[PDB]
């Protein structure tokens, strides 16, 4: 991705996080286990489903459309109606596949920037009581508790009392 | 936003019912979906709930074997199949929006009623 | 134009060919009527239809061309005919066109058929000194957005 | 004029052959109108319509 972040220097999914989209997983004394982020997902999915819903509204329902005839001496007026219909449907086809094929890039590009994000967003509270390690992982100096896990995972981590 | 269900109905016990709710604005939504039960005279009672993108439906444990939920997404409605038709299946039926994507305790949006009578 | 009090002075039920055939004998059209002399005469013909019903009223005729003018003299006992159908924004005269026309059904002679629409308060009228296939049944037609005519083999 | 000229015309249709005697004296009349790649002849149909 533009973002290297996703098959980037955090190299895999994970299949036992089932709840949403990006999240973490801890490990302390009192145990393991993994946590979606739910403002990110929440962002995520707003832009993901407006994205869809403008998509849909942008073509229209199409009417009754019924071919014509001619006879042998009117020739080049079904060429001509031949003409249009032919040339409506192609553009149409051409507006659409390309619609689809750009949108899927920047939906790709999104979440991308979404990982990166949330890792940044750790990164400047942890600054120097954490080790970064290199998988997008950190490792704590002090003992960090259930307590500390959850204020790192709300923001609020305070820096001063573990010095 | 706001949330239809369909007509009432009256059927007769050992048979199934799917009731149905249509919401307005996009056919895609960003917040999850219940379906609240109450019987005249008592609280009211959750059934189940289903999440928009990741498909996931949620039963309350009374609930397990005979309440089925699904979506339309294309078409914006959301269908409740209850089996096996009891005498006590005789209450009303409401539909819920939910604030976000989970299946939390705060519904804010609520929809009419729908009245289903077993006989 | 009912069929029994119409035409009092032409013959009504003589007008079959084989080359519209029911059931293993000559028939015709079910909506059009061929007219044909009654012993040896074939008097002028004038008839008005004034749009009563409210609708758009759709018309159909028909006129006919023998092969030859014997054809023409046992058919209609006139040889020089003319047919004039007339409304309020039509207006057309018509005289047979007598030749032989290769085969075509067992049929060397020929027929044109034509319509037109009347709107509500209009008259038409027809007059004719032969060769006139005369309407029977006219349609009051009710319009709609929304309809088509397709062509399909599939199964209904 | 050295420019393109616009011309109009009319053909007149009566109703009885008494009319056509007290307007033009001729009961069989024509008219032919020719130009350079224009063309026709035109012949009167003497028939009653629906009075408008
Ligand atoms: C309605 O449609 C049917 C079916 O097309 C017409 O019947 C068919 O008419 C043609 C034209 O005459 C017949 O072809 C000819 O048949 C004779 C008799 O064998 C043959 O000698 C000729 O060489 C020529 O092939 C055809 O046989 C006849 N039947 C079928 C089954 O095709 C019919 O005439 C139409 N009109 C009416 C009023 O029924
Ligand atoms: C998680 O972070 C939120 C955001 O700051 C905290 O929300 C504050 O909570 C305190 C009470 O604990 C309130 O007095 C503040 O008004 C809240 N702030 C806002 C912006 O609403 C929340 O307390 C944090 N959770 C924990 C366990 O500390």
């Amino acid at each position: 991705g533009l973002f290297g972040a996703i098959a980037g220097f955090i190299e895999g999914g994970w299949t036992g996080m089932i709840d949403g989209w990006y999240g973490y997983h801890h490990q302390n004394e009192q145990g393991s286990g993994y946590a979606a982020d739910q403002k990110s997902t929440q962002n995520a999915i707003n832009g993901i489903t407006n994205k869809v819903n403008s998509v849909i509204e942008k073509m229209n329902t199409q009417f009754t459309a019924v071919g014509k005839e001619f006879n042998n001496l009117e020739k080049r007026m079904e060429n001509l109606n031949k003409k249009v219909d032919d040339g409506f449907l192609d553009i149409w086809t051409y507006n659409a596949e390309l619609l689809v094929l750009l949108e899927n890039e920047r939906t790709l590009d999104f979440h991308d920037s979404n990982v990166k994000n949330l890792y940044e967003k750790v990164k400047i509270q942890l600054k120097n009581n954490a080790k970064e390690i290199g998988n997008g992982c950190f490792e704590f100096y002090h003992k960090c508790d259930n307590e500390c896990m959850e204020s790192v995972r709300n923001g609020t981590y305070d820096y001063p009392k573990y010095s | 936003v706001q949330l239809v269900e369909s007509g009432a109905e009256v059927k007769k016990p050992g048979s199934s019912v799917k009731v149905s709710c249509k919401a307005s604005g996009g056919p895609f939504r960003s917040y999850a979906i219940s379906w609240v039960r109450q019987a005249p005279g008592q609280g009211p009672e959750w059934m189940g709930g289903i999440i928009p993108i990741f498909g996931t439906t949620k039963y309350a444990p009374k609930f397990q074997g005979r309440v089925t939920i699904t979506a339309d997404d294309f078409a914006g409605t959301v269908y409740m199949e209850l089996s096996s038709l009891r005498s006590e299946d005789t209450a009303m039926y409401y539909c819920a929006k939910h604030m976000g994507y989970q299946v939390r305790e705060t519904m804010d949006v609520w929809g009419k009623g729908t009245t289903v009578t077993v006989s | 134009f009912p069929k029994e009090s119409s035409w009092p002075k032409h013959s009504t039920t003589k007008g079959v060919t084989a080359a519209c055939s029911h059931a293993g004998k000559s028939s015709f059209y079910r909506n059009l009527l061929w007219l044909t002399k009654k012993e040896d005469s074939y008097p002028k013909l004038s008839n008005s239809y004034v749009n009563k019903k409210g609708k758009e009223v759709l018309v159909l005729w028909g006129v006919h061309h023998p092969s030859s003018s014997k054809e023409q003299q046992t058919l209609y006992q006139n040889e020089n005919a003319y047919v004039s159908v007339v409304s309020s924004n039509y207006n057309r005269r018509f005289i047979p066109e007598i030749a032989e026309r290769p085969e075509v059904k067992d049929q060397a002679g020929r027929i044109n058929y034509y319509w037109t629409l009347l709107e509500p308060g209009d008259t038409i009228i027809f007059e004719a000194n032969g060769n006139l296939v005369a309407p029977w049944y006219a349609f009051a037609l009710s319009r709609g957005f929304g309809s088509g005519i397709i062509t399909s083999n599939a199964s209904m």
